[PDB]
């Protein structure tokens, strides 16, 4: 019951930077050239970027979790 | 084609498919048991905790093998091509 | 070759109505 | 020499006949609507958008973006016709370069040479090569692209649908389906950032 | 124009449906066909097409390159449109089917599956019956937002 | 006494008419309909690439490998038949020939062997069968042959499908479905593999 | 709408000329057409969401509704005796 | 007529699928929490154990209330019928 | 077509689906709850561990219960042909 | 079944009137077909329910074994040679 | 055909897919049952663990009997083609 709890907590303030770091993905990936198009190594870069930009707002939400549930 | 040649490639795939799951999960299944173990030192029934350091650590390995599970599939996608005449034969 | 084949073709009607009218 | 008059209705009609061709292996129909599969494909909609409106949409969007060179064909081609400048052979000749520009401009080399050793012809130059080898590549090339385009459209939908299925996870309730509570996280970020206008951005100028 | 309107209707109508854990979307199609009925939306579109005659001649004049882009940015009109009928109904389901989940967590023996889609899909019925009771007005200014683009590809 | 020209263009019509016929059945259009069939049903798309676009790639890759064939008809059966030096009943013959060699090159001898058993014909040397009992023999071959590299093309999406699904299970999010994010690297694969020149590239390189 | 758009100058309604009256005749019997079919067509939607929700609710989510739902929408129109009850309508509704 | 009465139309129609599926629903949804319960109780973690009871009475539900809802499908069909008039007056 | 007469049919086919679907569930059912309670007995967490038996169990009823089943599926569509009279007259 | 529905005398069935047989004849075949039907369903059916059952077993209720059954489908087809079995059958069932 | 022939075919096709099932499913029940026995006897319930484990014994299983599954699906095929003309007759 306590671990929900606190995720919603946690969803009040870091959900709001986590809805900013999908802002931000969704805005890039889908803003593209032609150049960028046309390079399959290009993209594989921003996959991976946006892929390592989505962990760190998510692990410290997850960690918000885990640390209440502990306690 | 012949019902070895189709055993040949059915357990090719079936060897390349443990390999690529296993690179991925057997870091999760350690931490699991070293998660697991530290619960049974302090007595908590809690399981909920573990599933964050699985998460972490399978990104982890997926960041650290992407490239060489990613190469593994397109040369093995290019090798059928080249077995593919000898079928055929 | 055989492109050609459909070109010849319509020339030859082409040519056969430029001399009918 | 010049067609004559029933001759040069016949090809016209010929060509009305084969026009669903021409719009989906000779212009940009092909790309748009497989990039609009994948959008739809994405989200958890499966036949919502309906074929419909998404023929409709991609339709108007070639019209939109292949106007530059309909109108080189209209100007070029069509004016001297008309006012019987031009002969009709010419004509034709005419309105058919700038079509093979556009497919030129939106075709890799790979792809050209792949064909034109497939054919068994002999060229030298990309830019007189045959329009009956430059269709199979500009097709192939456009599949290729818009496969770059919908896997990039679909990383940030598969990106919210897992931050969804871990956050549930954490939160310890594994018997919770991802899937409908992420439909409108994933419909309310495709609505407040305006994808559909970023889409057309990347779309209709992914040609130039 | 007016199959973007109706297929919007389709798309709120599946929406819901799919949010209710399950044709739906002919529930509202039917009823948005009779809303333009009603409404005398044919006589309105009969009406702009002859105005098109006046201001848009047949001899000189056609669609621009504009007009297209236009047509062509109306998915994004859809998604906003139908996100905007649903926002309020779509977060009451997820509020429930979250409550519903948080409140059973409990005992991991009961869990929901099939339980969970029976009790699902009887809420988003209700809710849809919810929706149903305040479409007009969203049907009145979808309307006019149409209407709208169509004078503006005739240049009225 | 070649065949009077009222007949000859009789004859002609008639093999028009069964063009669709000659097509489907008696050239490479059926194994690289159903090779490109199996792969759009191998990854999540149902019909995005659309049924009329894998039509005519298959169209234009099958006058590129029949063109070898295609022109022996023309230089020993068209052109010796238009400069008047071989009877109509000839020409016919010699452009039968080609068209039965080639099929006869892309089909199985147990394919022949049933037919000909089935027919009832004593006939030893596998060259002189009629055409009667060598189409039905070359189609089956063909689906046989298209089955083998439709199952060659389909495991390595199956391979990213079991992939995805057994990581998700290590996971315990069982209820997430594995179709939906197995389907962007499904893409992936496919295209930094360069997929479409490549299985076009191996469809024509078949046909030997 | 019709004498708007024929630019007529009539002041009743029963002096309108017949140029006019046709197609506003059939527009507006399309209206009506439409409006009484689907009307019908809504008890014949109400087993179709009732079946699919049974089949749903026992997660038998793979079943497709339509195939059982169609014995069900025949008994509807046959009990009711559909093919005697519009006709009489239909018949009655003009004038 | 007018829009707004259209909307009553449709509403009154989901309401009475609401009432038809609630009808048979609920005498399942019963079973399935009192067997969940029940294995709560016992700790019994069988998942698919509770389907076979909710068949049940779903099935007996569909015969129990077979004369009803039929007698409510076709008087919702005769008041439509009857309604007619509204349309064509 | 009577109202009686169609919530009879409706009665009849739900009481014939009804008893072909218990008598082979419940084999399933009765094996995954013996498991289940083993496994609280003994305090183990295994989810598929009761699976394998209840497939087993289920196809050998399959093959146990072909004979009534399928006689119970030719009956009742020689009933319905010979109850075809009465309903239509 | 036709000949009692004909009407008509008949001692022998090797003297029936053509107007009796052709509606028998396509009906046996059509049954006839069903048969030989069900027998080459039965191996891709045993394909399927065996891949069905070894996804469900290691957890996964999400996968569909349709997609993951048919490359096996299509070998059985290909290494048992079917487009050669079925038709010599085909063929050797009117004989 | 007579319904005791239907019976035969569909019990041979039940026992087709059971025997299949069980020679690569049983490989993985035990597997799953030694490692709830360990975790119980260190005191640790972790449901996501017994993956691995489960998961590459399967999939070992699959390679060790696929000349073993493609024999019998050869065969099966042909005891069908072969009792076709005794029951078309």
């Amino acid at each position: 019951a306590s671990v929900l709890i606190v995720g919603a907590i946690s969803l009040m303030w870091f959900g709001e930077a986590l809805a900013r770091s999908l802002f931000s993905i969704m805005s890039r990936l889908f803003d593209l050239q032609r150049e960028e198009i046309f390079d399959t190594a290009k993209l594989f870069d921003i996959a991976l970027g946006a892929m390592t930009d989505l962990l760190f707002p998510l692990f410290l939400v997850l960690a918000t979790l885990f640390t209440a549930a502990m306690i | 084609m012949t019902p070895e040649m189709f055993v040949e490639l059915f357990r090719e795939a079936l060897w390349m498919v443990l390999i690529m799951v296993c690179a991925i999960i057997i870091p999760s299944l350690l931490i699991g048991l070293i998660v697991a173990i530290f619960q049974a030192a302090t007595s908590i029934n809690e399981q909920t905790l573990s599933f964050l350091p699985r998460l972490i650590v399978t990104l982890l390995a997926l960041m650290l093998f992407g490239h060489w599970m990613t190469q593994m599939l397109m040369e093995y996608f290019y090798g059928l091509i080249e077995r593919l005449p000898q079928v055929l034969y | 070759d055989f492109n050609d084949l459909l070109t010849k073709a319509i020339n030859n009607v082409n040519t056969l109505q430029k001399a009918s009218g | 020499e010049d067609y004559s008059v029933t001759l040069q209705i016949l090809a016209l009609m010929t060509m009305l006949g084969f026009l669903p061709a021409m719009v989906i292996l000779m212009t940009s129909f092909t790309r748009i609507v497989v990039v609009m599969s994948i959008l739809r494909q994405a989200m958890g909609l499966q036949q919502t958008p309906s074929n419909q409106v998404i023929i409709g949409i991609a339709l108007f969007l070639t019209f939109f973006v292949m106007s530059p060179v309909l109108n080189e064909i209209n100007d070029k081609a069509v004016q001297p016709y008309l006012n019987e400048q031009v002969t009709a052979r010419e004509a034709f000749d005419a309105a058919q370069a700038p079509m093979k520009a556009f497919m030129l401009k939106q075709t890799r080399i790979k792809d050209l040479e792949t064909f034109v050793t497939m054919s068994g012809e002999q060229v030298d130059n990309p830019e007189d090569v045959s329009m009956a080898v430059l269709i199979p590549a500009f097709i192939t090339s456009e599949l290729k692209t818009a496969f770059q385009i919908g896997f990039m459209l679909f990383l940030p939908f598969l990106i919210i649908d897992l931050v969804v299925a871990s956050v549930l996870m954490a939160m310890g309730m594994m018997m919770l389906s991802p899937m409908i509570v992420s439909l409108p996280f994933k419909l309310m970020l495709f609505v407040l950032v305006d994808g559909w206008n970023l889409i057309l951005s990347t779309l209709a100028g992914s040609f130039a | 124009v007016t199959q973007f309107m109706i297929q919007t209707f389709v798309l709120l109508g599946q929406i819901l449906g799919m949010q209710s854990s399950l044709l739906l979307g002919q529930l509202f199609m039917f009823l948005t066909t009779m809303f333009f009925l009603a409404t005398d939306g044919h006589l309105k579109m009969l009406q702009l097409v002859v105005f098109s005659f006046k201001t848009l001649p047949i001899g000189s004049g056609s669609l621009n390159a504009v007009d297209f882009r236009e047509m062509a940015g109306w998915l994004g009109i859809m998604f906003q449109t139908a996100l905007s009928m649903s926002l309020s109904g779509i977060i009451a389901l997820l509020t429930i089917n979250l409550s519903f989940g948080v409140m059973t967590r409990a005992a991991p023996q009961l869990n929901i599956f099939s339980l969970g889609f029976a009790f699902a899909l009887m809420v988003g019925l209700l809710l849809c019956w919810y929706i149903l009771a305040g479409l007009y007005s969203h049907y009145e200014m979808f309307w006019t937002v149409g209407e709208a683009q169509i004078c503006r590809l005739i240049r009225l």
